């Protein structure tokens, strides 16, 4: 199985 | 507000920082690319629109940061940072210089994809751009041929109660002229030195980190 990032689309920094 | 980062003074300083990448780039059989590259997906599939509960804009004044920091990497001030290789995480990232708080470190960059097409990608490096209510729209960066910096920056390990007291820098996506971008800030002061570290679970937990240091 794939391994890869994620990361937010919201909420800012 | 998204602040420019600040490019080391002496020339040769910047020199041994891009020599870092150069070399890490070579030894990962990777060439230099500062933007996202669209075969796999056309750069008319990357639409902000199709993120499910959708996406964060990217406001005129943090447009003309990125802008900025964009033009400072194509003369040749890049950002202050080394690729140092470590035993325990293999290649690392750190703050060659001082980072402030909400400075813009760098974009993830590489080629274009949709998910459907690297379900079976062994690069260690993937990272999600646009996430679909539709699969088969869902896209992807793959820095496996052509990449910069945010390729080789650590992540937590998520499972212990400490790792989150490493973490300084925070992966975030943003709509940009209509666009899914991703992009990585400063979220305390970094000193010289310091590894960078981010959360590579931001949102999906498609990243296994119970080994991770
Ligand atoms: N906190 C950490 N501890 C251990 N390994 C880590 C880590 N953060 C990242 N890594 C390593 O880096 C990979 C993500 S890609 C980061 C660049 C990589 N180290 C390279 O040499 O090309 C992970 O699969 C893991 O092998």
């Amino acid at each position: 199985k794939a391994a890869r990032k994620s990361a937010p689309a919201t909420g800012g920094v | 507000r998204l602040l420019p980062f600040v490019s080391s003074e002496d020339p040769a300083q910047r020199l041994k920082q891009m020599g870092t990448l150069a070399s890490a780039l070579t030894e990962l059989q990777m060439e230099f690319s500062d933007d996202l590259t669209y075969g796999m997906a056309p750069r008319s599939a990357n639409q902000a629109r199709f993120e499910e509960g959708g996406m964060q804009v990217l406001t005129k004044e943090d447009i003309e940061t990125l802008e900025q920091c964009r033009a400072m990497c194509k003369r040749g001030d890049c950002p202050p940072l080394l690729v140092v290789f470590d035993s325990r995480e293999g290649f690392t990232v750190e703050a060659d210089g001082q980072i402030k708080d909400m400075t813009f470190i760098a974009e993830y960059t590489g080629d274009v994809d949709y998910i459907r097409n690297r379900e079976h990608d062994d690069c260690d490096s993937m990272m999600t751009l646009l996430l679909a209510k539709d699969p088969s729209s869902s896209l992807v960066i793959c820095p496996d041929k052509r990449g910069n910096i945010a390729r080789f920056i650590s992540g937590i390990n998520n499972h212990t109660l400490d790792a989150k007291k490493k973490q300084n820098c925070k992966c975030v996506r943003y709509s940009v002229n209509g666009e899914c971008r991703v992009f990585l800030v400063a979220t305390r002061d970094i000193a010289k030195g310091e590894r960078l570290y981010y959360d590579y679970n931001g949102y999906e937990h498609e990243y296994p980190t119970q080994h991770f240091v």
